[PDB]
RNA sequence: UUGAACAGAGAGCAUUUCCGGCAGCAGAGAUUUCAGCUGU
């Protein structure tokens, strides 16, 4: 039997642990016991996630009571013998096996990957690599793997080639889900921070830009846009005109309000230029979107987008210096939209107007600007 | 007073839910296990009856064989199943081995084809597609030798003008071809043997030691330059192929009629000749054998080596092969059958698991190497069950009772008359040199491996 | 016991845990399960007494075939167990031999006789009746199953008197005369 | 040697990792073709290291479609592409066993380092994972396999006779 | 790579009483490294042991055990143990023979009137209760609670699970003692005739019939290391028997008297044997040494046994008694009855029992439990004794938890590796060795050439001959014992050349005595026989 | 057949190059663990 192997497998540890003398005989019986159990119900049938679980955090329990009672006994914080790291290679091996059987719950995958890490300089970050390899493989679909994997090896390394490979790997398999469009936007910003910091840093002591961050924005409208009109209607088109043209119109809301959420997550990152690089998504909404959302419906989105570029200078504090020199640019926006709107006239005038109110002696030029906009 | 009985608490033997097994508790005591000799003796007894019940080697005969008997044989050294077989009628077949069926058949030649091999032809104008065509040459008795390619389906990559891609001619008749391992190379050993390359149509260089002709050929498989050849005047000579020359000879008392190098040692071969024996020769050192595989009771035809190099199989005039460990010297194993007569060519499977005959009948014959051994994948519950029976008859080997039991075959009447026969004549000549040995003053003690070398070049300080 | 594999059923042939070549074939249990014989030592005791006239009948006829003493003394143990009733024809000497059986001395018994004679349905209801008291040969009960009853000695096999079985014979008829109490 | 296994099926894609070949002189004999029966003995052959689900049964027919005419997807592309090793294109390729030899063309055509098989051994293989199926998998797929397989051949079919509702 | 405990795991080995061949040097060589690693690696198990052994100290000096009472035991431990020992009073058949099968699952009662009951003592299943009315004495399971065979008035008979009669033995004609070898399969019989039998319970076959010759078998023990018979008779005699040899392996002359019992221990070192001169004695099984010589016992010793964990328990009628650690080879290891003035060298009994109505029938320690089961005139009583078990079990030779499909699967498979009657010799590791004739070393066939030359030449050299030497005491020459150990009546070459051979042995020491007397003088060598050599 | 720069794999092999020693100090995550400078 094999629970025979993985028991006289825990032995020469346990010789080494009453050499040193710090455990005794009948103490140390009682552990293989309990280990007993443990590798018994682990590799029998009907085994179950929860004894891995539960013979993991044995494991971690005589770890601790052998560190206490090394430093109690023998006043080291380590032996340097087998008994300090075969315990951690044992909880090591657990978490190998019960992947190995059951590689469906996330949570254990996710307990291997926190212990990997957290084992500190003791484990190999190529070790960690051939478990983040094999459950991508596994699990390709699900995106916060994809997410964590490049999480750990930037956040934690700083590795933007391989960083930017997950994240061009994770696009190719689900490039469906707008959360790993946006977490790629996301790094691509905080390299191109990162870079620019560096280069305001070195300056202070002694070309590539958001464009990046763009073109992962347009691909992203447009293959988003291409599996949402591939995943509704289905099976076939077969569906009149009016079924098609309700469809594109919902693709085009579905991909607007994600661009949206865009913009709404991009003012943050202010410390490139921040105006260019809003500027340059306004641009890319402001086109034709095949479906008429200027010259049609989604006018409340035209409205919308309208409102976002007059604000697009005006995103600034109540010292409304900016506002003082160029509020006559909101003053021809809201002209050029009320010489064509109907009740989307009225209605910008007013919005306009609430949030200039609402955003903005002080309250002198405050009076100055309520009778500017009043 | 303090009191302490077994506590056995149920919890530890018995487990709680159904669907797992039970507990298993060992204790190592000797006192708890007290037969430990009888029972693997035992063990070890019921393994050799199994294995004799188990032994069933005959896997099956390949297509329906030839018209005229198998004399050539040749696998590639490349892929696991395929085989090229020529018969008396001139008629070659590539055959694929898994469902025993062929590829294509050829009516290569007029006479016997009496060589075949098969080749990666490195042309230098065409590239080798050795992905969908396998290439064998063959040479007969008609002075040709003719190289053909086979369309095969091994890959799905591709999707074509099989047969007879290129002609070479001599002038006299060809006894025995072997295709070197690189470097576009061949051998044909005939009334003399030339070398060739397929490029040129005309043999590159002769390397004749004398004007006495080459019945048989062979190239080493590591340490590719080194060739080897069997001439009809008993003899056995080395060529090398940086010197462009042969090397050195010896000449024996009967004719050697195959050769096969080993492909785990690169300097030792076996040589199968006319004496029923077979003789395992060092490169480095002829002057004698470092074995000698007795057992045959006719002119070995046929040897090859296992590709593990640890044991060789031995196909034979009298009806029947015999499979040898490399370091005894005596047949671990017999094959025969009533259909199969005259067993002229031998090859052991790339596998090291099968063995391939073909006999004079036709066919063209599969074997295994082991016969109690069946080709499942096994779990570990099994393989350590037959490992373990293997360790246990390794260890009573010599016991009297199951050395009785696996010794035994059944072999022909024929074979167990010659052998006994046999045996009363080598009793009456060890008898009578024993006489003479008693009586004269200096006779020299020549030992079974220098007692059939009548002579070597090049002697040896 | 737990129907071996063809590895193990070729590998150990001869084991079987319930029929053994000392056994006969259980032979005791199949004659004492045809006449319903209570103690297990009965077929042997009775073996006995056919090895004994087996023995003496080959001793007997490896005499000379025509010498009176041979042939007085066949013919009269032949008479003898014709006469018990063990033998069934006094013709032939080699009934000596062949017909000379334990289930021959076991159809002499009481409950056989009791069931040939319709006396009692099958053979371990007349065990049963006996066993009970109901029977009596001549005027004396007869209490035990294994009682040998010979063939002038079968005439007498009745009921006892005040019987309820013979009651409810006499009754079924009503013959049943209640002066004699039956 | 079989290196790798390459499994189309309703819910997605599947590569395997081949651990022992099965015997190839002996293919035909009794043992070895029972053993693709016998479950416990073909968990020695084969292993899964990926799995590739679909988007849904959108994906799932079109992948149906091109797999039926013998095309390579870009699903199929993604998954082949994080599974297979960069081996070499003239020497050694790694091996796939398929089960469509008209597939295997447009899998040499996407990367020219794979050598693709579907003889018999390869056949025997994707039936052995054809006959045991989701044993094979360990729990990882949304979605019952035959249910799946109900819904894209009614998908199929209805495709390829072009069935209109109106 | 120490382990304190390994000399429970060595192995013995042959020995005389290095190499220039390098396969050879090398392969023992790694024999040897192989042999130690696998002597470590097994003895490093006893980590792996789940349970302890059971005990009861005295913790005190005025605190003796032997009057430690079992209630106070049944007070003191479980509610499992208290429950497993058992008391069943059956009070008119006779006194109880007790058995129990060899995991301690299955219990099996004779009655000597005719109540044989086959059962599961622990739970409350009875699986056979058949009163064969005539007098049994003794029954033993076979390989399994499933078979169990009886010593009735005169023949063993064979019962299956339900108590169905599946054999009368014709032979085993009137058996008292039977025992079972589990590992070869064989019900070993021995009783009122002098006569022991071995019959193969597998096969069915009768594997040997051997003469006693020593009048009826009083007592009769197993060893369970090496399956030799250990049969006491009328004599004082223990012998040790073998079903090859029809003579015994071993006569040994215990007691006086009859033998009344004999135990052996598992481990095959030691035997108590009891005899009616009121007299133990602990004998070495290997060596065939006395250990010890318990003489004057109040009252005869009616029964031994020994525990798996060697306790030595003692029935003299009434009394149980048991000591611990008597089976020792030192003399403070004899087992006393008091202590006189408290000496620590003197081992007092471990624990005693009376029981007060009754003589006891027979002992049977309750293999893997702390108990021992004694049958007595009224029925079976099991005995919480605390040190008297193997508290580890294996559970692969035989497991007291074994379910229905295992105990057949274990079956079918203890009766293939079943052992043959043949390798019963006194110690298990004589069939793997070479003969103790066929030279110890190997020849190498020059010297057979050497030995056949010298095979020749024995005349003319007469190396079959005893060598020529004057000063031996004539008397006790050597030629002259060849002379008289042949036949005084035939006349060979051989004979002839020993006539020669003495006559000259006898003039030299003719002449050796002329000149150590001084008689003649140094050569003078015959000078006319010298120039007549010659003719 | 070799060379070059490039892209890498974790799948091999050395050895004294450092660390698995101690503080002082700031930093990191949820009172435990984690991350670098000046000397023993």
């Amino acid at each position: 039997s094999k629970t025979r192997y993985y028991l006289e497998q825990c032995i020469p540890e346990m010789d080494d642990l009453v050499e040193k003398g710090l455990f005794t005989k009948n103490e140390v019986s009682l552990i293989m016991k309990k280990r007993t159990d443990f590798e018994h119900r682990l590799n029998s049938r009907g085994s179950s996630i929860n004894d891995y679980i539960k013979y993991i955090n044995y494991e971690s329990n005589v770890n601790k009571l052998r560190a206490k009672r090394c430093k109690r006994i023998l006043q080291v914080k380590k032996t340097n013998s087998l008994s300090d790291w075969s315990i951690q290679q044992r909880i090591g091996f657990i978490y190998q096996r019960g992947t190995n059987k059951f590689p469906q719950d996330l949570k254990f995958w996710a307990m291997y990957l926190n212990y990997m890490k957290a084992r500190g300089n003791q484990t190999s970050y190529k070790k960690i690599h051939n478990i983040y390899n094999q459950l991508l493989k596994l699990h390709p679909t699900n995106v916060d793997i994809w997410i964590s994997c490049a999480k750990y090896e930037y956040e934690v390394h700083a590795n933007f080639k391989s960083c930017r490979n997950i994240f061009q790997n994770g696009l190719r398999f689900n490039p469906d889900v707008p959360k790993l469009w946006y977490e790629y936007v996301k790094f691509e910003l905080n390299f191109i921070t990162k870079l620019i910091n560096r280069r305001k840093v070195m300056g202070l002591i002694n070309a590539l830009r958001g464009d990046i961050a763009l073109t992962i924005f347009d691909v992203c409208m447009k293959t988003l846009g291409k599996h949402y009109i591939n995943k509704h209607k289905g099976y076939y088109a077969i569906s009149d005109s009016k079924m098609n043209i309700e469809l594109n119109k919902e693709t085009l809301n579905y991909l607007f309000s994600e661009s949206l959420r865009y913009i709404k997550l991009f003012d943050e990152f202010l410390d490139l230029e921040r105006d260019y690089l809003i500027n340059h998504v306004l641009q890319f909404w402001k086109n034709d979107m095949y479906d008429l959302s200027l010259r049609k419906d989604l006018p409340e989105l035209y409205l919308k987008t309208v409102m976002i570029d007059i604000t697009l200078n005006i995103r600034y504090m109540p010292v409304e210096k900016l506002d003082i020199d160029q509020l006559q640019l909101s003053v021809k926006k809201y002209f050029a939209y009320i010489s064509k709107l109907d009740s989307a006239s009225v209605k910008s005038l007013k919005n306009e107007y609430r949030s200039y109110l609402q955003d903005n002696a002080e309250d002198d030029p405050r009076y100055k600007i309520l009778d500017l906009i009043i | 007073m303090k009191i302490k009985t077994i506590k056995r608490s149920a919890d530890d033997y018995v487990p709680v839910k159904s669907t797992q097994e039970s507990q298993m508790p060992r204790n190592l005591n000797p006192e708890l296990h007290p037969f430990e000799r009888a029972r693997e003796y035992t063990k070890a007894l019921n393994a050799t009856k199994l294995e004799r019940m188990f032994a069933k080697p005959f896997v099956g005969q390949l297509g329906y064989g030839h018209r005229d008997g198998v004399y050539a044989i040749a696998k590639n050294y490349g892929s696991l199943n395929k085989l090229a077989t020529g018969s008396a009628d001139g008629v070659i077949k590539y055959w694929n081995m898994s469902t025993r069926e062929e590829f294509v058949s050829f009516k290569a030649h007029y006479g016997l084809v009496t060589g075949l091999c098969v080749t990666q032809p490195r042309f230098h104008d065409k590239k080798p597609d050795l992905k969908s065509q396998n290439f064998m040459l063959s040479c007969s008795d008609d002075k040709t030798v003719k190289l053909w390619s086979i369309n095969v389906d091994d890959y799905s990559n591709k999707n074509n003008e099989e047969g007879l891609i290129r002609t070479f001619d001599g002038e006299s008749a060809f006894q025995g071809i072997d295709s070197h391992r690189e470097n576009s190379t061949f051998a044909t050993g005939g009334a003399k043997i030339h070398l060739w390359d397929v490029n040129r149509l005309k043999p590159v260089s002769d390397l004749s030691w004398g004007a006495d002709n080459i019945t048989s050929l062979k190239f080493n498989q590591n340490e590719t330059d080194i060739l080897a050849s069997t001439g009809s005047d008993n003899s056995i000579v080395l060529y090398d192929l940086r010197t462009n020359s042969p090397t050195q000879k010896i000449v024996q008392t009967m004719r050697t009629n195959a050769i096969c190098w080993n492909p785990m040692e690169a300097f030792n071969f076996v040589t199968a000749n006319e004496d029923h024996n077979a003789y395992y020769y060092d490169m480095r050192n002829l002057s004698r054998s470092l074995n000698v595989f007795k057992d045959h009771v006719s002119a070995v035809m046929d040897v090859d080596f296992s590709p593990t190099g640890d044991e060789i199989v031995t196909g034979s005039y009298d009806k029947s092969i015999r499979i040898y460990k490399t370091n005894h010297g005596h047949s671990r194993e017999i094959y025969h059958t009533k259909r199969m007569q005259h067993v002229f060519q031998v090859k052991y499977s790339m596998d090291s698991k099968y063995i391939i005959s073909g006999s004079d009948d036709g066919n063209v014959r599969l074997w295994r190497s082991k016969a109690w051994e069946r080709s499942n994948v096994k779990t570990t519950r099994e393989k350590n069950k037959l490992e373990y029976d293997e360790k246990l008859k390794e260890r009573f080997r010599h016991m009297p009772e199951i050395k009785r039991i696996s010794r035994h075959r059944h072999v022909p009447q024929v074979i167990k008359k010659a052998q006994e026969i046999k045996n009363i004549e080598l009793s009456s000549i060890k008898r009578r040199e024993a006489n003479e040995r008693r009586t004269r003053k200096d006779m020299p003690y020549i030992s079974e491996r220098k007692k059939q070398i009548v002579g070597t070049v090049h002697k040896y300080e | 016991v737990r129907k071996l594999k063809h590895h193990e059923q070729k590998l150990l042939k001869k084991v079987d845990f319930l029929e053994w070549k000392q056994d006969q074939g259980h032979r005791d249990t199949q004659v004492m399960r045809t006449y319903h014989i209570q103690n297990r030592e009965d077929y042997h005791k009775y073996n006995r007494i056919c090895g004994d006239i087996r023995r003496l009948a080959n001793k007997l006829s490896l005499l000379p075939p025509t010498d009176p003493f041979r042939r007085k003394h066949e013919q009269l143990l032949l008479d003898k167990l014709y006469a018990m009733g063990v033998l069934t024809t006094k013709s032939k000497i080699s009934d000596l031999e062949n017909k000379v059986t334990v289930s021959a001395i076991c159809r002499r018994r009481l409950p056989v006789i009791m069931h040939r004679l319709k006396m009692a349905e099958t053979i371990q209801d007349a065990v049963k009746f006996i066993e009970q008291g109901h029977v009596r040969v001549g005027p004396n009960l007869i209490n035990d199953p294994a009682y040998l009853v010979t063939r002038n000695m079968e005439d007498y096999v009745t009921w006892v008197d005040n019987s309820k079985i013979k009651k409810t014979l006499l009754r079924y008829r009503n013959q049943i005369d209640d002066f004699d109490f039956s | 040697p079989i290196e790798y296994l390459l499994f189309e099926e309703p819910t997605g894609y599947a590569v395997f990792k081949v651990k022992l070949q099965q015997d190839d002189i002996g293919s035909r004999l009794k043992e070895v073709q029972e053993q693709i029966n016998d479950f416990g003995a073909f968990t020695k052959l084969i292993e899964l290291v990926s799995f590739a689900p679909f988007k849904g049964a959108a994906e799932a027919l079109e992948n149906a479609n091109d797999i039926s005419e013998g095309l390579v997807s870009e699903s199929l592309k993604a998954i082949l592409d994080l599974n297979l090793p960069k081996a070499s294109s003239k020497k050694k390729n790694i091996t796939l066993a398929i089960s469509d030899k008209n597939l295997g063309p447009s899998i040499k055509e996407e990367f020219p380092y794979v050598d693709c098989i579907s003889n018999e051994l390869a056949q025997d293989l994707i039936r052995g994972v054809r006959l045991h199926g989701e044993k094979l998998f360990k729990g990882l797929q949304s979605g019952d396999l035959e249910r799946a397989q109900l819904g894209l051949g009614h998908a199929y079919s209805r495709a390829k006779v072009k069935f209109s509702v109106q | 790579k120490e382990r304190e405990n390994q000399n429970k795991f060595e192995r013995s080995t042959y020995t005389n009483n290095q190499t220039k061949d390098k396969k050879l040097r090398a392969g023992l060589k790694k024999i040897d490294e192989q042999y130690k690693k696998a002597v470590s690696s097994a003895a490093a198990t006893d980590y792996l042991l789940p349970e302890s052994n059971g005990y009861l100290e005295p913790e005190n000096e005025l605190e003796k055990t032997f009057k430690v009472q079992q209630s106070e035991i049944k007070s003191s431990v479980d509610v499992s143990t208290a429950n497993k020992a058992l008391d069943l009073s059956l009070k008119e058949f006779g006194p109880y023979h007790i058995k129990y099968a060899k995991n301690g699952t299955h219990l099996l009662i004779t009655g000597r009137k005719g109540h044989v009951a086959s059962m599961d003592w622990r739970k409350g299943q009875l699986r056979a209760e058949l009163f064969l009315n005539e007098t049994c004495h003794s029954a033993t399971y076979l390989q399994n609670e499933q078979y169990f065979a009886v010593a009735q008035k005169k023949y063993t008979f064979i019962y299956d699970h339900e108590g169905t009669e599946l054999h009368r033995l014709k032979q085993h004609i009137e058996a008292r003692h039977l025992d079972f070898l589990p590992y070869h399969y064989l019900l070993v019989t021995a009783g009122e005739t002098g006569w022991l039998k071995y019959h193969d319970v597998s096969t069915g076959q009768l594997v040997s019939e051997l003469r006693t010759k020593a009048g009826p078998t009083m007592a009769m023990a197993q060893n369970p290391w090496n399956a030799v018979m250990h049969l006491g008779h009328s004599n004082g005699t223990v012998s040790l028997w073998s079903p090859s040899m029809p003579e015994p392996l071993v006569k040994l002359l215990s007691a006086r008297g009859p033998v009344n019992s004999i135990a052996i221990d598992r481990s095959g070192y030691y035997m108590a044997t009891t005899g009616a001169d009121r007299s133990m004695k602990i004998w070495d099984i290997r060596n065939f040494k006395q250990l010890h010589s318990v003489e004057s016992l109040p009252t005869p010793g009616t029964n031994v046994s020994i525990s798996d964990t060697g306790l030595l328990a003692l029935s003299r009628g009434p009394h149980v008694t048991l000591w611990k650690d008597a089976l020792k080879l030192s003399g403070d290891s004899k087992p006393c009855f008091g202590s006189m003035g408290g000496n620590p060298h003197r081992n007092t009994p471990y624990m005693s029992h009376l029981f007060a109505g009754n003589k006891v029938e027979n002992l049977g320690f309750v293999p893997f439990e702390d108990l021992l089961g004694v049958g007595h005139q009224t029925g079976i009583t099991n005995l919480i004794v605390p040190g008297a078990g193997e508290a580890n079990y294996d559970a692969l030779e035989l497991n007291p938890f074994e379910t229905k499909k295992q105990r057949q699967e274990q079956e079918v498979r203890t009766l293939l590796n079943k052992l043959p009657a043949d390798t019963i010799t006194l110690d298990p590791n004589s069939i793997g060795s070479v003969d103790k004739r066929s030279s110890t070393i190997r020849l190498n066939a020059k010297d057979l050439a050497q030995t056949t030359m010298d095979a020749n030449n024995k005349a003319k050299t007469n190396s079959d001959i005893p060598d020529v030497k004057p000063d031996v005491k004539g008397k006790n020459s050597g030629l002259r014992s060849f002379l008289r150990k042949k036949t005084q009546n035939v006349i060979d070459e051989r004979k002839l050349r020993v006539q020669k051979q003495l006559d000259k042995e006898k003039n030299i020491r003719k002449r050796n005595h002329q000149i150590k007397q001084g008689l003649i003088s140094e050569d003078h060598k015959d000078v006319i026989e010298e120039a007549l050599s010659r003719f």
